[PDB]
């Protein structure tokens, strides 16, 4: 018997198929997070600015209180 | 290999960079393109449905 190269089929590798698929973000869903992060962003930032006003008047008060300076 | 080749498409084709740059450079598809005779690609790549393989 003579032995040569043998053939293999099984699944035939599956040639030409789109492996690319959309993931995580769809379109409308990411905009709700996007503007949602903005709405949370400005609201939390301005609370510290109002807290800065408590310091702002009190810091400049030191110059008014000190006249022997 | 089937997954390996499609990894290039998810990296290069779908990106904005290639669709901004390479689009609309040297658009030759007329009878003048046939008057240069590129054989493989070019004419095969755009325009005439011709190949020696078939």
């Amino acid at each position: 018997x003579x032995x040569x190269x043998x053939x293999x089929x099984x699944x035939x590798x599956x040639x030409x198929x789109x492996x690319x698929x959309x993931x995580x973000x769809x379109g409308y869903s990411m905009f709700a997070v996007g503007i949602g992060a903005l709405l949370f962003g400005y609201w939390s930032m301005m609370k510290w600015n109002r807290e800065r006003r408590r310091l702002q008047i009190e810091d400049f008060e030191a110059r008014i209180a000190l006249m022997p300076l | 290999f089937s997954l390996r080749i499609d990894e290039l498409e998810e990296m290069l084709t779908n990106n904005r960079i290639w669709r901004n740059r390479t689009v609309d450079i040297g658009i030759v598809t007329a009878e003048d393109a046939l008057n240069y005779g590129f054989s493989g690609v070019m004419l095969r790549g755009s325009g005439i449905q011709w190949d020696l393989r078939k």
